[PDB]
Formats: structure tokens, C-alpha cells, sequence
RNA sequence: UAUCUGGUUGAUCCUGCCAGUAGUCAUAUGCUUGUCUCAAAGAUUAAGCCAUGCAUGUCUAAGUAUAAGCAAUUUAUACAGUGAAACUGCGAAUGGCUCAUUAAAUCAGUUAUCGUUUAUUUGAUAGUUCCUUUACUACAUGGUAUAACUGUGGUAAUUCUAGA
RNA sequence: AUUCAUAAUAACUUUUCGAAUCGCAUGGCCUUGUGCUGGCGAUGGUUCAUUCAAAUUUCUGCCCUAUCAACUUUCGAUGGUAGGAUAGUGGCCUACCAUGGUUUCAACGGGUAACGGGGAAUAAGGGUUCGAUUCCGGAGAGGGAGCCUGAGAAACGGCUACCACAUCCAAGGAAGGCAGCAGGCGCGCAAAUUACCCAAUCCUAAUUCAGGGAGGUAGUGACAAUAAAUAACGAUACAGGGCCC
RNA sequence: GUCUCCGUAGUGUAGCGGUUAUCACGUUCGCCUAACACGCGAAAGGUCCUCGGUUCGAAACCGGGCGGAAACACCA
């Protein structure tokens, strides 16, 4: 055999992808019956009965009280055609931040809906984040993703057609603007919380025909979420290429070392290999990997790999550092850079200066654009006009841009998932590019 | 490979091992080494011996060059070549195979397992696969 | 848990390492004995300190000493078999006599420089390390040997040597090789 | 330690053993028999570092197990065994018959004696006593008892131990004008015979053994082996008979061999 | 290789100390680093705490087998060839690591056990044990299980264990 | 030097040992029979001696302190008698009796960045300092106590209990002591691979065969030591040292 | 990693969305000697941590980033 492919999932406050994705962990054999009915029990006595699926992925103390899921977090579970593992994002304006962090590390997207009445018209809003994190997904290279509409039987009259009908239509308009075809995307009608048409085909709506699809590679036509994951085509892996893997977390397990976890971006890493972590810069060797409490001996391009290091410490590496191999050409500290944006309305003008949170990959930095070289053409990189004066919303242009913080990036020729950014100020997506240039230190 | 000249040295004679020890001095000019199956061919005749009789080892190579001291022994029967040569020169020529035991590891950790469980296993396999057939 | 190896540092820094007079008697013994380092110098002191003060120690014991007769023989034996004391100085109060120069006379180096093979004392040690020269019929590449009166005959070209014969080299190939092709 | 210790260091063993300090950490500890550790032989040193006819541990292990060697008419299987003084070791093969008789120099020999030499073997008596049941016997160096014994047998005196037979064939008394061989101490070696002896009852009686180079020396009595009478020994003596020349006398010797 | 020097004073001779000097199986660190041989290495503060994987098990010609294990006996009708597991007999108190405790204590040289134990070895060592000892009793030879194994199983787990 | 070894008397034992074990080759006598004799061995066994040991013990010797001068004996201290216990001598313990024993010739008490020694650095000699660390003799398995088995343990890679730690829990319960080999956290100026092999040196078992992180090999390694590259040799342009014209 | 308290010349550190300044120390400058010294006579010294908005107009209104000052977390 079964191949591996990582899943992150993305909403609207309260649309219930904590509760569709902990319940769907638990039909896929997850965790056994006690080990739920246990936080069924816990989370009755806080008073969020209707979290105790949320509680799977959302483990913290301020998370379960608040009933917010603030920060992402990854669980596992087997399909009938490969392995697979979930990003649980936040679906907050508060937490935009963490959500990209996690969209960056993951091949497809399920974009969870709310069917509910009035729920999906607060989603689809200006202030809302069901626009926001379609968007971000296809920024940061999430190419094929599937919708979910959820809470079936909360909407009046329950499991009405209709409604479905009418919110396939509303995303689909809007999912157009965004990039990808709604035509290779699937819309599945789901509960989360119920537990209906997810593993096994519904009995409260036989109505629903069934969804499908028409790509390029193959037509596939299924009933359930479940079937629809097994759909998801195997993402194309740059193996050859010198490893580029952003780290994402640094333990200190009991009684084996320093343990540094990331996904392989690219190249392959192992047990027994020098890393070097690129804006810190501290060279230190990997004692052994693990994913999901399982060992490995090849860490793969897209895996929940994590090495450990050794020789050094927890402090020297860092969540963000790329271990190019200490041999290989590794990961350099990026002075100033060629990286052309987009930009997707930004309320005050964008001129010089102006340094947004760089969320390039999983790292979020303050950027100053040193200056603007070009008013560029929407597509094809066509020069229209030379040193320009300011820029203005629905408009391209490169632009070379100094960090006011340390900061690791690469060219988009070289590594394409590590080439993806956005950009963001006064709490929205101001703009959306990619770095061709960057000058090494 | 050139005028090898074998000269052996210290001849000795065991009826004890059915064997005889000599510490067996190579020259050779203007060429690197004699190969091991080289000085056994020649070391055949000489003791008017078959190949598959003799033994030798060490030929540590003079510094400078053009000469290497070792020593051999000769083996009277392919027999008592077999009962007394060490496994590891068997292998080494023709003589026998060595078969691969797993290594050092998987051996200690099976033989630790295989103590774990007291009796054959057979009724515990077969107890614990009922147990938990569900 | 094995028997440890033995040891020993077989040279001396002096206690005033800072004086003008020691300072050039040492660079004229380098420089006229071919000498990288200074400490070829003190090891070759330190050695004479040695045997000085064991035979210091023998100079203290009474005639017909079964001791003094022993030791005093067999270290007069080897100075004279090594060539640093003549014949007629086997008295073992020349041994107390005997300075650096003569010890650093018996090098192979100064020997090849004897005989006429080098025309240099630098270029003897080229040769020494270049695997030139030999002695007897083993190739020696140590400047220090410390020949002994018998093996001074045998000190020859070695039969493994472009100089001597043998194969032609390789700086010599490659020219050859140009030369030849270049006519061909 | 809790108990006894089965184990030697290559560095504590016995100085007279001749073994090299690089070759492993450990050394051939004798199994406990009829001499002591300190003052035997294991059968492994001396067929692998002495005789040289074999190389490595398990050749001597595959020739005690061929049933090749016999010590003292025993054939014996164990690879440390501890051969001491007046020890024999017949071998079928080969057609020699070794025994073990120290040196000059302070170690054992490799001295070849005939057949009929190793059909009997010397041994210094150390107790005698009335046993049960009333039966005398004698308990000589290498732990041989030998009931009914001739009533002149003391203590300090050597018998001819018939070997195949196991029985007492002669005795030689211990007296003034006796050749006898000193086994341990810094005079280990020596061949010389008795003028006379100090009793001193508190312990260590000493004996002035004189050399037939007129040299004479002082050991112990516990380290006294009468060997025969004087200009006649019951037992082949090993070569240089314990001259014990000095370090200049062995010297003009090497340089007179040369 | 039994060696000194600089510094109190305007200047001198002393006492006197500081500093310089050289070495360290005395370490730590810095800069640099091409080769051959040999080779120390979690002692100093923490004898502070440990994930995980190993570190002692074992048979011959010769203790016990019908593996309902494996080849072939054809010299073998009871096996008698090889041989897992188990019972049994030994070993596991050796080795390895550390220097916490301890200042006539340990330990070193040196005595005694005529004041004791001693597996394993080595050399020797039980004509006398049927007790109204003539029927009281097999002595070309006695009795009793039990493990492995077959099957029933229990606990979430253990080198966990029961009943037949 | 013995009430020593040993022997014999009169008894004591609920009674120790005095072969119901095993492998090969199977041979001789004839009163011609599963009749009677018969070898080379292994295992075990009571006692003695020996050996590998173990445990006590004679004499001498250990750092700094008197801003430690008296210590020990309540409830063991010194010695004697007798008895228990020990494998043995013995206040080792008990009952009684006597009041002794050590000390300025440095007792006793305190500190020790104190296991001791063989040894290491340093020097003419004298000596000073260090010595956990490859060898020998000791102590410990986190701090103590107790015990089975076995010749031998007061054993911890054997158990039992308590305290301080700490692991798995479907909350009843169960499993542990890296100052063993690697490796992890912490500590600090300060110290290596979670590798390979029983090929060597040995040890253990029933035993030639098997096992051994004992050990060896490789890797990290500028702790310390040995030797030793990085340059030499001709001809030309100058500048010389004796000397020839 | 999440959450909270502060950030202001050189040291001090005030002070207050239509506007950043003060105070001592200091920092220099004319002062004398020979250099001084005290004695003195005068003036050089802040993107209000960074960015982005709110903004007629902000450092202060708000939010993001960093720095420091405090917490709780952080079994591939």
C-alpha cells in the first residue's frame, strides 16, 4: 503493498473538521472503543460533550477547555488502497499562521463545509475563512483537493438535496476563481459528528447518487468520503533531488538522544547522516528516524519522517532548518532575494519597506521589499513597465526584498515545494508569489 | 613470478598432527607478490605432494621489496587435511563452504526468545492463536 | 587488560633555550650535517648523555669489578662496532670523551656523502627518502642508520633504482613517451 | 572472592613459563593435580611454545585428544595439566620420551631420555606416616602414596618409583656426601653435593650444597631433591650438569661458539 | 645534563619575596594539521538517573526419548543412526566495572593453623550391610511418581500459571 | 614439642559409606548349558594424603591535626572459670567473679579534593609531589537489613522486607535496579560506535565440535610516545677565494 | 511551542494621536598648565524596538514581527 500519501484538512470555524476527521480515525481503526468512550467521559464533565471526536487530535489543556483547535496535529490511519495521515488545521483568523504551517506539509486538502442554515452564508463571507483556506491551499501546492459538506442533519428540513445542491454550486463558483476545476474535484455530502456516508454508504439519504470525477490519469466515481481518499492520486516524489526538508519539531526522547522530526521535502534521508540546520547553522548527526512510533531506515520524499540528532542539542536545532545534507549542497542563511508576488488585495498600498510575515514553507518572517524592479504582466512574466512608482491590487510585479529576521529560502527551478509563498497584513492575504533568485551568505 | 627460487627453512616433521612445518622464505625480483595459490602449486612437487595437501599463510612482504617470509605446512592425506586444517583456510582454497549462520545479532536475540517460552510451543501457539483470534 | 607497550622520550630540550653561543653551535652542526630539525640535534645529546653517565656510573667501581668488567666491555664493544671509538681508544675513559660530532659522523648521511654518491648532504637526504640508496640488499629510506663498520662496504645503489640500472623511471617515461610520440 | 579463582592474567603468571606479554591478556592456568601452579608445567605451553609442534590452542587440544602423550604412564586429556618436576611425557609417535628436568638458568628443559629412563621416576618423599587401619605409607612431591613402605624410609629422602607399577624399587638416603638437585628458589638448578647442615629447630633447615667446581651455596631444605650419591646420579642429568658460569664466563663461551 | 636572570636605590652591598626559565603516563582549551608504528580515553563535579539491544549456559562412544522431528535400519524385535524440548548432573560465587565506605582498618613484606573448611583434580583407599541373622526376603534384581508431551484453560499485561 | 598419627577395649546412631549406573569389543573352560569364567573404560562412592583455594593469625610499617588530653566499661570494656555458637582458636555470645586495658614513645576525637601497594613525574646526591586508572590484595551493584541453594555468596545480570527513586495499567495488579558492553539525559573546564568476530589469549559445561560485549578486530581519537614529506641537482646573468700569466 | 508583564539619548530614562522632550550623570566644545588638576565659561547628544494599518494627523488606537524581562509546554 500500500502506497503513502499525506492528507491536510481545512475549514470554517465550527463547519466540524475536528469532529469528521477524529470520528473518521476512529471508523479506520484508529483506536480501539475504550480509548474514545474514556474522552466521551472527560469531555462531559468540561461540558463539550460534542467535542469528544474534536478531543482525538485536539490533545492540549486550552485546546479541550476553550474547545478551539489553536495549534495542528497529525494522527494516522490505514485505507483500503495506501497509508495516510491528517493535518487537523485551525480554522481561525487568530491562528491563520499554524494552518499555513500545516497546508505546507501536505499533498492534498479536504476543505470542510458547513450545510447548516446560516452557518455557510457566516463561511463564504468577507470575514470568513472558507474563501481563506481554499485560497492558501492552492498557494502553498496543494494541486488536487476534495469538499466535504458537512452537518447534514443540522440543516432544516435534514439531508435536504437542495441544500447540498445549492453549496456545491455556491464553491464551485468561487473554487473556479481560486485555480482548481470543480469538475476534478469531488463533493461529497458528510456527517462528522453522526458518523453518515464517511465509511459505509447512508441509509438517511439514499437521494445522493454519488459523486465522481475527470482527470487526466483516471476516472474514479465513489460513494463515501472514505472511497474518495483512496482516489487521490500518488503526488509526484523528487527523490534524486539533495534533501530540502524544513524541520518541524525537535525532541529529547528518553534514552535516545536529541530526536529532530520533519518532512522530507526532498532527497532521502537516514540513520547515520550529518544535517546541517540552514538559519541557526549548527552541523550535528541523526541517531535514528521514526514515523508515528514506527521505525525506518529510507525517510522518502512527503513523509512524517524524524531523524535525531546527535553530537549537539535540542537548542542548536530548531524547528525550520533544512538538513541538506552536510555532504550535498545544504540550505544557506538568504541575505536578500528574487521573489516575485502576486498579491491578493492588500487594504493600504504595497510600496517599499513593508515587511509582511514571509511564510515561505513553514517559516513566517517580517519582509522589507528593498524596492520593486518591474510591473509585470498577470501571466507569462511579460514586462509591461520599468521601476515603478507604487503597486495597486490585481496586479504582478518582481520585487527584491530584505528579511528583518533570519530567514531560509530557495529558488522555485530548484526545489518546488520549497519555492511556494504567500503574504500577509492587516490580517488578510495581501499577496501570493514565488522566488525565482536568492543571493546565499 | 620471476626466478621465485622457494627455499623453505626450519623443516620440521609431526607424526603427532601428520604433518610438517617450515617457515618458507620466497624471493621475488622485480615483481610484486607470489600469489597463496602460487607457492602451494610449486610447494606440491617439491614435497612430492599433491595441491590440495599444503598450507600456507603470513607472506608478509619484506620492505623494500624482493622478498616475503611465511609459513607453510604440508598435510600427508586429504583426510587428515580435513580433520586437522582450521574451517576458516578450508574455505579459504577450495577445501570446504561456509555457510552463512545469520550473524552474531539475530542468533543471540532468537536464542533470549527461544528462552522466554518453556517447552516446544506448539500448545502455546496454538492457545494464544485461539485467545486472540478476535 | 593487556600488558601496556613501553615508552620513552628520546630527546632533551635544554634548560636554557634561549642563549646565542648554544644557538649557533647547533646551526653550524645542522647545516654541515644536513639537519631539518634541532631536535635531531637533541636526540643525538641525549643519547651521549645516556651512555655517559652509565659510564660515568662504571668509573666509580674498583678494577677487576665483575660488574664495571661486564658492562664496561659490551657498551666499549658497541661503540666500536658502531664506529664512534677507535681501536686503540677501548679504555673506557675515551667513552666520557666523545662528543656530538663523532656520533653524528656514523649517520648514513654523512657516510653517503663519504663515499660520493650524493655531492650534497641535502641531496643525500633526498636520496634516503627518495628510496635511492640501500644497504646490503635492503632498501633503507631513515637518514639515521648509524652504520657500523661492516655494512659500510655494502652501502650501494639499490637494484630497485632508476639510478642504478632497473627500470627507467617515471619523469622519464612521461618525457620519453612525449618525445617519442612528438617524433613518431 | 566468594569463592575459588579460575582464571590467569598473562601477567602473574610464573616467570620461568617463558611466555611473551602480547599475545593475549590471559595465560594457561594449570588445573589443580599433583604439583602446584607456580611450580609446574601446563601441558599446552610446553607442547605449543617449547616442543613448537604445535601452533595454536586447539592443535594442542587435538593432540591430547588423539591419545598421543602420556605423563607418567597416564595418557591425560586435560590442556593444563600441571607437569612439575620429575614428570615424564612418552610419545607413541615420534618415538621420543621427554622429561621434565629444570636448567642451569632458572627453567624447564627439553632433555631426551631413553625408554628404560622413562620406565621409572625419582621422588622426594614428604610425610610418612601410620594410616588407618595400620598401614605405613609415604607421600612423595608429586602426591604419589605408596603403601608399606621399607620401615628405613624417613622423611627428606628420595625414592625410585617404578612408574608402570607404582611401587618402591630403591631408596637414597639423605646424609653428607649425597648429589642432589635444588628445585625453587634464586638457586633453582643447581647440581652439588652435601657437607654438612645447620639443624636450627625453629623452622628453614638449611643445607650446604657444595658444586664440583668448589663453589658452594645455601637453600632450604624444602627445596632439596637427592638425586644419588656422590660422582654416581640415579638419573641422566640435563646438559651443563648446573656449572652455573657467570656472565662473563658465558660470554667468552658465546664468543668461542660464534 | 651539581648553571640562573630581571624588579626596592641618586647609586652600592645584603636579607627577602615576586616574576621569568625547563619538565610532567597532570588535565582542560585555543590556532594549525600531510605520513608510518604504538596507543590513553564518563575517575575528578553526580557510588546522579536510565529508554532500548546484548553480556552464561552446557554433552560424549559412554544419565534419561516412541518429538504423533529427520534420513536410512536391512549388522541388529527392545531401542540400539542423528537428534529439538524436558528431567538430571555441573557451572552460574569466574570474568567485567567503579573507588563510595574505610587512617593498625585495608594493604605490603614476613609467620602459624600442634586452632579450621576445602567442590574439582592427582595418588591410594570398603571379602565383615540377609540382624531368633533356617523361609523372616527378587538378587540371572525390587517400589513410587513426575517433567517434556496429549487435550481443557484463565489474566489487559509477566521468562505469569491451574485442572485432567 | 601434643591428650599427634595409629591400635585395642565398653557402649552410643533416629544410622554415614560398603556400585540395583552406563559405553564398546565380545573372548575362553568344559560337567555341550541363556551353565561357569573373562577385557578396555566412563559415572558415582567412605576415609587419608596432595592440589586449586578459603578463613583466622605472629612481627614491622600509613596523610594532616593537642583551636582534640585523657579514652574504654550504662546495655562488653581487661582478664579468668564454665557453657552455648562456629568448619575451627577467641567476650564471638551467655552466666558468675576480679577491675582491669590504652595513653605526650601523639591513645582517643575531627578533617581527608584518603582503597592500599607494586609504581609514575621531577632532579648530582638527599628528597618532594602524585598514584581512581591495564598487576596483586580489598569494598560495593541505589542506601541498609535478612535468607535459600551450593564445597564456596551473606551474591543483587538470586530472591524477601523498608526508605528514597522509577516503568506498564481495560485501577484489580505486575515488572526493575548500566559504578557490565554500546548508547541516552543531567553534571561540568573535562572524556568514543546504540559496529564485527569467538579467527586468535583463555575460561566453563556432560565436553575436541557448543557458549563467553572475558577477549580480539574495526570506527571516533593531536591524552601521551617513535620515525619522518613539504625539496634537491646541472647549465646561464652577476658577486667572490686561494693562484696562473 | 502556547500564554502573560515591560521596551523610550551614550549611561540614566522621563514625557505625552492632530507635536520627542526633560533630567542628572555623562558627551564634546572655549578655559588654564607643559600635561594637568580642581577651578571653571558654553553646547553636541532619540524610525519613541520593527512592520502594517487605523489614520487630516499615531510612537503612544489596534494588530503582526523581533528584542529583552517572566511563565507553562515540547516522548521520531
Amino acid at each position: 503493498e500500500k502506497t503513502h500519501i499525506n492528507i491536510v484538512v481545512i475549514g470554517h470555524v465550527d463547519s466540524g473538521k475536528s469532529t469528521t476527521t477524529g470520528h473518521l480515525i476512529y471508523k479506520c481503526g484508529g483506536i480501539d472503543k475504550r480509548t474514545i468512550e474514556k474522552f466521551e467521559k472527560e469531555a462531559a464533565e468540561m461540558g463539550k460533550g460534542s467535542f469528544k471526536y474534536a478531543w482525538v487530535l485536539d490533545k492540549l489543556k486550552a485546546e479541550r477547555e476553550r474547545g478551539i483547535t489553536i495549534d495542528i496535529s497529525l494522527w494516522k490511519f490505514e485505507t483500503s488502497k495506501y497509508y495516510v495521515t491528517i493535518i487537523d488545521a485551525p480554522g481561525h483568523r487568530d491562528f491563520i499562521k499554524n494552518m499555513i504551517t500545516g497546508t505546507s506539509q501536505a499533498d492534498c486538502a479536504v476543505l470542510i463545509v458547513a450545510a447548516g442554515v446560516g452557518e455557510f452564508e457566516a463561511g463564504i463571507s468577507k470575514n470568513g475563512q472558507t474563501r481563506e483556506h481554499a485560497l492558501l491551499a492552492y498557494t502553498l501546492g496543494v494541486k488536487q483537493l476534495i469538499v466535504g459538506v458537512n452537518k447534514m442533519d443540522s440543516t432544516e428540513p435534514p439531508y435536504s438535496q437542495k441544500r447540498y445542491e445549492e453549496i456545491v454550486k455556491e464553491v464551485s463558483t468561487y473554487i473556479k476563481k481560486i485555480g482548481y476545476n470543480p469538475d476534478t474535484v469531488a463533493f461529497v455530502p458528510i456527517s462528522g459528528w453522526n458518523g453518515d456516508n464517511m465509511l459505509e454508504p447512508s441509509a438517511n439519504m439514499p437521494w445522493f447518487k454519488g459523486w465522481k470525477v475527470t482527470r487526466k490519469d483516471g476516472n474514479a466515481s465513489g460513494t463515501t468520503l472514505l472511497e474518495a481518499l483512496d482516489c487521490i492520486l500518488p503526488p509526484t516524489r523528487p527523490t534524486d533531488k539533495p534533501l530540502r526538508l524544513p524541520l518541524q519539531d525537535v525532541y529529547k526522547i528518553g534514552g535516545i538522544g536529541t530526536v529532530p522530526v520533519g518532512r522530507v521535502e526532498t532527497g532521502v534521508l537516514k540513520p547515520g547522516m550529518v544535517v546541517t540546520f540552514a538559519p541557526v547553522n549548527v552541523t550535528t548527526e541523526v541517531k535514528s528516524v521514526e514515523m508515528h512510533h514506527e521505525a525506518l531506515s529510507e525517510a522518502l520524499p512527503g513523509d512524517n519522517v524524524g531523524f535525531n540528532v546527535k553530537n549537539v542539542s535540542v537548542k542548536d536545532v530548531r524547528r525550520g532548518n533544512v538538513a541538506g545534507d552536510s555532504k550535498n549542497d545544504p540550505p544557506m542563511e538568504a541575505a536578500g532575494f528574487t521573489a516575485q508576488v502576486i498579491i491578493l488585495n492588500h487594504p493600504g498600498q504595497i510600496s517599499a519597506g513593508y515587511a509582511p510575515v514571509l511564510d515561505c514553507h513553514t517559516a513566517h518572517i517580517a519582509c522589507k521589499f528593498a524596492e520593486l524592479k518591474e510591473k509585470i504582466d498577470r501571466r507569462s512574466g511579460k514586462k509591461l513597465e520599468d521601476g515603478p512608482k507604487f503597486l495597486k491590487s490585481g496586479d504582478a510585479a518582481i520585487v527584491d526584498m530584505v528579511p528583518g529576521k533570519p530567514m531560509c529560502v530557495e529558488s522555485f527551478s530548484d526545489y518546488p515545494p520549497l519555492g511556494r509563498f504567500a503574504v500577509r497584513d492587516m490580517r488578510q492575504t495581501v499577496a501570493v508569489g514565488v522566488i525565482k533568485a536568492v543571493d546565499k551568505k | 613470478s620471476d626466478a621465485v627460487t622457494i627455499r623453505t627453512r626450519k623443516v620440521i616433521s609431526n607424526p603427532l598432527l601428520a604433518r610438517k612445518q617450515f617457515v618458507v622464505d620466497v624471493l621475488h625480483p622485480n615483481r610484486a607478490n607470489v600469489s597463496k595459490d602460487e607457492l602451494r602449486e610449486k610447494l606440491a612437487e617439491v614435497y612430492k605432494a599433491e595441491k590440495d595437501a599444503v598450507s600456507v599463510f603470513g607472506f608478509r612482504t619484506q620492505f623494500g621489496g624482493g622478498k616475503s617470509v611465511g609459513f607453510g605446512l604440508v598435510y600427508n592425506s586429504v583426510a587428515e587435511a580435513k580433520k586437522f586444517e582450521p574451517t576458516y583456510r578450508l574455505v579459504r582454497y577450495g577445501l570446504a563452504e561456509k555457510v552463512e549462520k545469520a550473524s552474531r545479532q539475530q542468533r543471540k536475540q532468537k536464542k533470549n526468545r527461544d528462552k522466554k517460552i518453556f517447552g516446544t510451543g506448539k500448545r502455546l501457539a496454538k492457545k494464544v492463536a485461539r485467545r486472540n483470534a478476535d | 587488560p593487556r600488558a601496556p607497550r613501553t615508552y620513552s622520550k628520546t630527546y632533551s630540550t635544554p634548560k636554557r633555550p634561549y642563549e646565542s653561543s648554544r644557538l649557533d653551535a647547533e646551526l653550524k652542526l645542522a647545516g654541515e650535517f644536513g639537519l631539518k630539525n634541532k631536535k635531531e640535534i637533541y636526540r643525538i645529546s641525549f643519547q651521549l648523555s645516556k651512555i655517559r653517565r652509565a659510564a660515568r656510573d662504571l668509573l666509580t667501581r674498583d678494577e677487576k669489578d665483575p660488574k664495571r668488567l661486564f658492562e664496561g666491555n659490551a657498551l666499549i664493544r658497541r661503540l666500536v662496532r658502531v664506529g664512534v671509538l677507535s681501536e686503540d681508544k677501548k679504555k673506557l675513559d675515551y667513552v666520557l670523551a666523545l662528543k656530538v660530532e663523532d656520533f653524528l659522523e656514523r649517520r648514513l648521511q654523512t657516510q653517503v656523502y663519504k663515499l660520493g654518491l650524493a655531492k650534497s648532504v641535502h641531496h643525500a637526504r633526498v636520496l634516503i627518502t627518495q628510496r635511492h640508496i640501500a644497504v646490503g640488499k635492503q632498501i633503507v629510506n631513515i637518514p639515521s642508520f648509524m652504520v657500523r663498520l661492516d655494512s659500510e662496504k655494502h652501502i650501494d645503489f639499490a637494484p630497485t633504482s632508476p639510478f642504478g640500472g632497473a627500470r627507467p623511471g617515471r619523469v622519464a617515461r612521461r618525457n620519453a613517451a612525449r618525445k617519442a610520440e612528438a617524433s613518431g | 572472592a566468594r569463592g575459588p579463582k579460575k582464571h590467569l592474567k598473562r601477567l602473574a603468571a610464573p616467570h620461568h613459563w617463558l611466555l611473551d606479554k602480547l599475545s593475549g591478556c590471559y595465560a594457561p592456568r594449570p588445573s589443580a593435580g599433583p604439583h602446584k601452579l607456580r611450580e609446574s608445567l601446563p601441558l599446552i605451553v610446553f607442547l605449543r611454545n617449547r616442543l613448537k609442534y604445535a601452533l595454536n590452542g586447539r592443535e594442542v587440544k587435538a593432540i591430547l585428544m588423539q591419545r598421543h602423550v602420556k605423563v607418567d604412564g597416564k595418557v591425560r586429556t586435560d590442556t593444563t595439566y600441571p607437569a612439575g618436576f620429575m614428570d615424564v611425557i612418552t610419545l607413541d609417535a615420534t618415538n621420543e620420551n621427554f622429561r621434565l628436568v629444570y636448567d642451569v638458568k632458572g627453567r624447564f628443559a627439553v632433555h631426551r631420555i631413553t625408554d628404560e629412563e622413562a620406565s621409572y621416576k625419582l621422588g622426594k618423599v614428604k610425610k610418612v606416616q601410620l594410616g588407618k587401619k595400620g598401614v605405613p605409607y609415604v607421600v612423595t612431591h608429586d602426591g604419589r602414596t605408596i603403601r608399606y613402605p621399607d620401615p628405613n624410609i624417613k622423611v627428606n629422602d628420595t625414592v625410585k618409583i617404578d612408574l608402570a607399577s607404582g611401587k618402591i624399587t630403591d631408596f637414597i638416603k639423605f646424609d653428607a656426601g649425597k648429589l642432589v638437585y635444588v628445585t625453587g628458589g634464586r638457586n633453582l638448578g643447581r647440581i652439588g653435593t652435601i657437607v654438612h647442615k645447620e639443624r636450627h629447630d625453629g623452622g628453614f633447615d638449611l643445607v650446604h650444597i657444595k658444586d664440583s667446581l668448589d663453589n658452594t651455596f645455601v637453600t632450604r631444605l624444602n627445596n632439596v631433591f637427592v638425586i644419588g650419591e656422590q660422582g654416581k646420579p640415579y638419573i641422566s642429568l640435563p646438559k651443563g650438569k648446573g656449572i652455573k658460569l657467570s656472565i662473563a664466563e658465558e660470554r667468552d663461551r658465546r664468543r668461542a661458539q660464534q
